[PDB]
Parts: structure tokens; sequence; C-alpha cells
């Protein structure tokens, strides 16, 4: 910041391609499955509480 | 007020915070060590008064 | 005699540094296991020269079609190092530098 | 402060008027001296007449080279002359 | 004139403000946060350079002497070690209207004289 | 042209030139660039248009006004000229470069975006991409105009 | 901090994790690395700033890239022989990753092309009354390469206006032809 | 799995490549011309102090400095760690102190015959 | 997807010339020359015989529906 504000660097373009990055099938995809995967711990986390607070084993399939 | 001021806009925090509290809050409190993180150069006087404003307002 | 003939065989077709003799060869190794018994019967070597300049390796009914890479980047002196003389009695051969890489 | 011969001539300004602007804006609490317009450096020192002293020696600095008005009218920055050839 | 850099106490090396003292008339720096006080050397407390003189040829490494994107020149040899070639650059600096100006950097190794026509 | 480009150049590279009223240097070494950039642009399309015969259908269509213009005849026959992008000279979009393949702080004609071919000779492959600019400029006019306008 | 002055940043995706001291020979180290495909594999950007001492090293995804050829001095380190063995990439498989793998071509992305001096084609290496540059880097494989899939079927696209481009581009699009062999399913 | 059919499999190999070959891989249309039938220790170079520890590099049929490359050890801590050098004398010649640098296999036409001499561990030397 | 059966400008056939061009063209003509043999001499059937892409060859690469 100071450099900018001493003019000893230029000020970086907001434009430029280097400064960018391309959010592909994997990544994005990626972002998608953690959002449904913490959704899905929680419910789990839902399920096996009201379970364990009656002292009793619970099957993590249903 | 009488120089330019160095804020730092901190996530979860709805107000600008001078960036000598946020380098002291992290254990900097000495003004010598806070340069030394930020001025690598201390034959350097201009960066040095153009950041004399933020440790002025956070003493 | 006195030509390059020098190879760069990937893991899993190490061939053995001498000879298959029934005095040093014994059964220790067994989709998981097919990959497994390949190195100690697979890999006695034959670099075939073929018309259109390039290389082949015969070690069986397979082939593998080989590329003799000549690398100015490991230019290392290869030597029948055997220990009879002083140490090591290196042997003036020929030096490494071109690495055919073998592979399916 | 050190003024530049470049900048002076090009308004047809001189130390007695900014000596005088000075003097008018402050008054006699901030005493300006100068020396002619013969120097080869056209330099000017001011004192102060009686926060602290140098904080507001600073602060009258950074003001003073702001809204004092030597020459011109306030919120016009440039003006260009020229020939209408239409 | 020159400018004028910060000093720091010597006990817990914060910044040193300036002060009076009016028992010898004389410029002090001292710490407001421990009791050290130091007798100044340069008698100056701010410069400010409104004009923005600055010599660019500090600003320049010998380093982009090693850039491949830099313009080289054998017209213009270096006066320190004699080198042919050289590489040139504008000064591409805010705050600098005259910028068409070259600055010319020596490639030849642990050289690295910068100078400018 | 070129040569009086690198003319103007070398006096802004020696210090030798100095600005005009109202001006700041790279201002006025911009406007002496263009300036010469333009007349030659100008020149080479009055030869182009001296150079039509009565029988040129270019000609024919431009001088009933049915289609077309001088300028689109120079730019055909003669040279494409200068890609203008927001009214300047093609920018520094890499450090101090318009592309990779110039030098940094070349402020050439070819390098800042002068087409010095035709249509018909062909756009090198810079100039091709800085035509792309220009025109994607007008593109962009094209489809912002037009809701600032409506409204 | 006092080493920091002199001394070369080092970046790697964002983060300083150190300093060095010769920033040219660790650039020369770096670029021999991911040339032989060693630890650094080919899509790794490693911009060197010079002015600023920055040598920022990236390897995560999203950055776009392209394939060029390395300039030695001032010649391809394609030689004829690649071609030979491309001539023939159906007998020996030697394919691209072999030519990315002998060091010959290198993926640069667009922050490593700023300090990049490229080649429009082998002509501009020749040795010139004036030389332009005369120490490039890299090579353009061919400049049409610039062009898309739609913008690749116009014909001397380099004689027309650029807005016809697009419009074709665009229009190259809406044309009928086969759009599939497998359309009777 | 077994050891009965791992004997002859490996003597198969032994066998087949011995064998008429007149056809390719994937395209049998090439036909071939020759065979190249098959401890060790080999001193690396750098390229650009560019080591001459042969006459070869120094183009040269034999040693005009010597007659026999004696590779001696550098010390007793040493064994793969020996001093390469191409000094039938006593002499300060190029010292070169091949450090210890630790497949890279070798092999050559010895008289047609099957074998293999696989290298031990890559050194490297410089001029000490 | 198959050889025209006319020239679309002339109105010359050009149906039972696809066959012939390509065993032409393997008989090491070149495309001129196997135009020549096939009589197309104006530029129109031989654009129709030198542009035509044979795509039922590639849509005969699919079982039918009925066996
Ligand atoms: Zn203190
Ligand atoms: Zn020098
Ligand atoms: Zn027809």
């Amino acid at each position: 910041l100071l450099l900018a504000a001493l003019g000893r660097r230029e000020l970086d373009d907001r434009d430029h391609y280097g400064n960018k990055r391309l959010d592909l099938a994997g990544p994005l995809l990626a972002f998608l499955f953690r959002g449904m995967f913490k959704n899905l711990l929680k419910e789990v986390r839902i399920y096996a509480q009201k379970f364990i607070d009656r002292g009793k084993d619970f099957n993590l399939e249903l | 007020a009488i120089g330019q001021r160095i804020v730092a806009t901190l996530p979860y925090i709805k107000q600008e915070v001078p960036i000598i509290i946020v380098f002291r809050a992290l254990g900097f409190v000495s003004d010598r060590d806070i340069l030394e993180h930020i001025i690598y150069d201390f034959e350097d006087p201009e960066m040095m008064e153009m950041v004399k404003p933020s440790l002025d307002e956070a003493f | 005699g006195n030509d390059l003939y020098f190879v760069k065989l990937p893991n899993f077709l190490s061939v053995e540094p001498r000879p298959f003799d029934p005095q040093y060869y014994e059964d220790e190794f067994e989709e998981e296991g097919r990959t497994r018994l390949k190195l100690k019967v697979e890999n006695n070597a034959r670099i075939v020269k073929w018309s259109d300049g390039s290389m082949s390796l015969h070690l069986g009914n397979e082939v593998f079609d080989v590329y003799k890479a000549p690398l100015q980047g490991d230019h290392n002196h290869l030597f029948i190092r055997q220990g009879t003389g002083l140490q090591g009695q290196a042997v003036f051969k020929t030096k490494l530098t071109f690495r055919p890489h073998s592979t399916d | 402060v050190e003024l530049d011969r470049k900048h002076m001539t090009d308004r047809k300004l001189t130390m007695e008027q900014i000596a005088e602007k000075i003097n008018a804006g402050f008054g006699d609490d901030l005493n300006c001296i100068f020396n002619d317009d013969n120097a080869e450096k056209l330099v000017l020192r001011i004192r102060i007449m009686n926060m602290d002293d140098d904080v507001f020696l600073r602060c009258i600095e950074s003001n003073m080279l702001t809204d004092m008005t030597l020459q011109g009218i306030e919120q016009i920055s440039k003006v260009y002359m020229h020939l209408p050839q239409t | 004139p020159g400018f004028v850099g910060i000093r720091f106490c010597q006990e817990c090396n914060n910044m040193l403000y300036p002060k009076e003292d009016k028992e010898n008339r004389i410029l002090l720096y001292a710490c407001r946060n421990c009791d050290y006080q130091q007798e100044a050397d340069n008698s100056c407390i701010y410069v400010n350079k409104i004009t923005h003189e600055v010599d660019e040829l500090t600003q320049i490494i010998a380093d982009v002497s090693q850039d491949p994107t830099l313009p080289r020149t054998e017209d213009h040899p270096c006066q320190k070690c004699g080198h042919k070639e050289a590489v040139f650059f504008q000064s591409h600096s805010a705050r600098a209207e005259d910028a068409m100006r070259l600055y010319y950097v020596c490639t030849a190794p642990h050289c690295g004289h910068r100078w400018t026509e | 042209a070129k040569q009086d480009v690198i003319e103007v150049i070398e006096k802004a590279h020696n210090n030798e030139l100095e600005p005009t009223p109202g001006n700041t240097l790279r201002q006025t070494f911009e406007n002496q660039v263009n300036r010469i950039l333009n007349d030659a642009r100008d020149k080479t399309g009055s030869s182009a248009q001296k150079s039509l015969s009565e029988y040129n259908n270019f000609k024919s269509m431009v001088v009933s006004g049915a289609k077309g213009s001088k300028i689109n005849i120079s730019q055909v026959i003669a040279v494409v000229g200068q890609q203008n992008v927001e009214g300047k000279r093609i920018p520094f979009g890499f450090k101090h470069r318009t592309l990779p393949h110039f030098i940094k702080d070349d402020y050439g004609p070819e390098s800042r975006g002068f087409v010095e071919n035709s249509y018909l000779a062909g756009l090198t492959p810079t100039e091709f991409f800085f035509h792309a600019m220009g025109g994607r400029e007008g593109l962009i006019d094209t489809a912002v105009k037009t809701a600032e306008t409506g409204y | 901090p006092a080493a920091i002055a002199d001394a070369t940043k080092i970046f790697v995706n964002g983060c300083w994790v150190g300093i060095h001291k010769d920033p040219e020979q660790l650039m020369n180290t770096l670029r021999k690395l991911r040339r032989q495909m060693d630890i650094i594999v080919s899509e790794v950007s490693m911009i060197r700033d010079i002015r600023e001492r920055e040598i920022r090293i990236y390897t995560d995804a999203g950055r776009i890239c392209r394939p060029l050829l390395i300039v030695e001095k001032q010649k391809l380190l394609l030689k004829k022989r690649h071609i030979d063995q491309l001539k023939e990439r159906e007998y020996n498989n030697y394919s691209w990753q072999d030519l990315v793998a002998s060091g010959v071509v290198e993926y640069i992305d667009t922050l490593e092309e700023e300090t990049v001096m490229l080649a429009m084609t082998p002509d501009d290496l020749q040795e010139k009354e004036v030389a332009y540059c005369s120490t490039y880097t890299h090579c353009e494989i061919h400049p049409s390469m610039i062009l898309g899939v739609c913008a690749s079927i116009i014909p001397f696209p380099d004689h027309n206006q650029s807005p016809r481009n697009t419009y074709q581009s665009a229009m190259g699009k809406q044309a009928m032809g086969v759009y599939i062999t497998n359309f009777h399913v | 799995k077994d050891r009965d059919s791992q004997i002859t499999a490996i003597e198969k190999t032994f066998e087949d490549a011995q064998k008429s070959i007149s056809q390719h891989y994937s395209k049998p249309r090439v036909t071939p011309v020759e065979v190249m039938p098959v401890s060790q220790a080999m001193i690396r170079g750098m390229m650009d102090e560019e080591g001459n520890q042969f006459v070869a590099y120094f183009l040269p049929v034999e040693e005009t400095l010597k007659k026999r490359k004696r590779d001696q050890e550098e010390e007793m801590d040493y064994a793969p760690d020996d001093v390469y050098d191409y000094k039938i004398a006593r002499e300060y010649n190029w010292n070169v102190k091949n450090k210890a640098s630790k497949f890279f296999i070798f092999r050559e036409g010895d008289g047609v015959y099957y074998n293999e001499l696989e290298t031990r561990v890559r050194l490297s030397k410089r001029r000490a | 997807m198959i050889i025209p059966v006319r020239c679309f400008t002339c109105g010359k056939i050009v149906g039972n010339k696809w066959e012939a061009y390509l065993g032409l063209l393997q008989a090491e003509y070149t495309e001129g020359d196997a135009l020549d043999a096939l009589g197309l001499k104006r530029y129109c059937c031989r654009r129709m015989l030198l542009a035509h892409v044979d795509l039922i060859e590639k849509l005969l690469n699919y079982a039918p529906l009925e066996k």
C-alpha cells in the first residue's frame, strides 16, 4: 500500500487475467459438495442426538 | 487529521481498525518491531513519514 | 564392442542385475497380486533395432517400444565397478547419457 | 519554505504578495519574513507569535499549502488561452 | 535539506517524538511511553518535498539488467566498467510527468552501474 | 511515418522534447505521434483514392453514396491505421507492454496498435489482436449506449 | 527483518514462505526442474518480478495458461528430431507429453507471460540488420491459436473487420450441419 | 503363487528373445535390422564446468598423462565415495574428488551374451 | 450425408462418381487429376466431388433398429 501511495509500484489492474481464476467444473462441484456434506453431517447429528438422548444405540444407515 | 492514516477493515468487524492496533494485537507492541515488519529498508525516510501518522494515532 | 548400451527401466520393469540362475532365485512373491509377480518373472534382454531407427524391448511375448532419449543433463561415466583391484576396478566402457524409457 | 523560480515567474508572483497574503489570513499572530527576489533560492521563513507549537506549525503548514489563495479564483482549476479558428 | 528519519527509544523501542527544553532552549527527542530523552543532532523536525525532486537512480536496482523483456543497447557504454551492452527503460513511476527520460543499467554481472543521459 | 515516430521517440528519450501549453510531456508526445500517424493514414488514403479507376466498384458505391466511404477504401487498399481504446492508443495491459511480443517501454507505432497493413494485405497477429480490441470497443459502445439512450 | 532489504521474497500460492539471496539462479533451477517434469509439475507458474524482488510461485487451480516453444540463446529447442518423432506419432508413441518432458515446450500462464519475451515466429529469432530484442525466451507455436473454436472456422479472418469475425463466431453456432453423428438415436 | 511356473516363465524369455523376429508390435510393418544384447559406478559431471574424467571428452585416444586410472579411495570412510582421476603419477593433476551423490542400469555388447551390470550409486565429482 | 445425385449448379449427375472418385484417389491420383478422369470440368461439379463428406459411412457404424 505504501509503495502504491509513494508511486514506487503501479496500481494493480482489475482486468489482468493474471489476477483472475477460472472456476471450472471440479472446483464448482467441490463448493457444492462442501455445502451438501456439511448439511448431511448436520442431519446425522440431529438424528443421532435424538437417539443417544434416550440412551440407546442408533443405525447410521438410517 | 494531520497526515494520511492507514486502517485495516478486518472481517467480522464493522469498524476500521488502525494497522498498529492489529500489529500489537498479534504480539508486536514495540514500534520498532512493527516497522521492522512493515519497512524493510530503514534508509528510506519517505516510507517512514508515510507510516508515522498510523503510529501517532495508536500510542 | 564399445557402444552405448544404456537403458533406464521403470520400477515395474526392474530386471535382475545378474543372470538368472536357479541358485540365486527363490519364491517369495505371490488384480492386486497380478502386478506383484511380474517383477521377478518377466524381469536376458535383447534390444532390437528396427529399420525406422527406434528400438524395442523383448523380454517375452510382450513388446515394449522404447525411445532412446539422449540427455545432456546426466553425463555420468558408466563403468563396471567390480570389487577386485584397489577400490572397485572401474572398467572404461561407455559414458551413460542416452536413456531409453520402456513402457507398455 | 522554499519556492521555485519557475512557478514564481509563471504567475508573475513575488514574495511581497505572498507575505501580505499570509499576514492577512493569519494577521500578526503568524510572523513571516523573506529575502529579495535576487537570491538563487526563493525562500521565506515563518514563526508563530505569542496543542504544542511544533504540531501547530505542521497543521498550519498543511492548511496554508491547500487553502491559502495566492492568486486566482477558487473552483477554477486550469485556464487555457487560445485563438478560435472557427 | 534532506528528509528526517524516525528514531526510537533505547529502552522501549518506541518512536521518539520531538520536544523542546526551555531551560537550555534546546531540541530534545523524548519517548511518550518511557522517560527517555536524547539530544538531537539535525535540528530539523519535518521536511516536505512538494516538488518531489527524487533521484530515481536510487530506486533502480542492478538486478533489472537480468530482465529479458527490457531493451538493450550497444550505443551507451558503461562509465564504471566499460561494458558495451546496457538495458534501458523509462521511469514508469507516478508523480513523474517528464517520464520519457531513459535510465540505463550496465548488464555486466557484479557491476550493475546505473546512469542517465 | 515510422521513421518520423522513431525520431519523436528519440527526442523524448533524450529530453529534447519540451511540452506545449495545456498538456503534460506524455500528452504532447502522444499528440505528436498521433499526428504523424494520422498524417500517414490520410496521405496513404489519398494515394489509394487517386489510384482508383472509373470502373472501380468501391468508388462507384462511394461516389453514388449508396454505401461506404473513402476511409473504407483506404482501409481496404492502403492501411487500416491506428486502433484506439477509449480514445487512446493500445494501453500497456502487460507490465509496460501491449503484448509479450514487444520490448518494455516501446511507444512505436506497431507496438501501440498501428495497423500498417490493409484488409487485402491482411493483418499480422498483433495487428489482428489490436484491431479486435478496437472493434470490441465499438461493440461495447453499441450494446451499452442503448439502455441509457432509451431511458 | 534486516535481511529482507536486499533479499528476494518468495511467495507460494500467495503465502510469503521465505526469502532468498540469488533469485536468478533460483529461477534457473526451478525452470530446469519444471522442464524436466521433476518435483515441479508443468502447470506450476513461477514469476520472477525483478524490479520488486518477489518470486511468486502458483500451483492452484483456475490459472489459464498456454503452451509455448522455449528458446535457447537465440534458437528454438524444438529441433528437427522432435518433428521427426512427431511425424511417426502413431508408431513410436512419441506424443505431446514427450515434447513437454523434453523441455522443448512450456505452459506459460497469464502472469508469467509478463516476464516472458515472445517470438511470434522463429523468423523473429533471425539476426536482423537492427535487432529488435535478441533475448527472446519463448516462441508461438502458431499465432492462429489465439482464436477459439468458432473463430478458427473463419477463412482469412485477418482480412475482415473484427466485428464481422465476432458476428460469424456467433453465427457459426446457428449454422445447420450434422450436430452429431448419432443423431438417429 | 508357485515356483514351477516361474522357473519356466523366466527361462521362456531367455529362449524367446533368441527366435526369429520379423514384425512390429502395433503395426507389423517395420522390419528389424539388428539386435543389441545386454557391479557398476558412474561419476556424474556438471554441464557448466564440463568435467573430463576420461580422455574422450579431452578428445584423446589414450592418456597423455597416464596409462591406468587407478581409482583409489579418498579415505577409509568412503568406499562408494572414491576419488577417480586420470593420473598414473603422484602429480598434482586435476584432483576430482568424487563425492557421495547417493534405475540407471548399464549394459554392453559382451560378445552377444546374456548378463547385466546395473549401477550401484550415482557419484558426482568436482575440481577439488 | 451421401453424395448428391446432381450438381446443385448445373444439374450434372455426380451420384455415380463418388465411388469411382475414391477408387481413383487410392490409385494415387491427385484430386484434380481424379476429377479430370471423371469428366468434371466445370468447377461446380468439381466442388461437388471435392467438398463432399461421406457421413453415411459413419452412420453405418451403428446397428440398425431391427435385426
Ligand atoms: Zn522510549
Ligand atoms: Zn557497468
Ligand atoms: Zn455442375
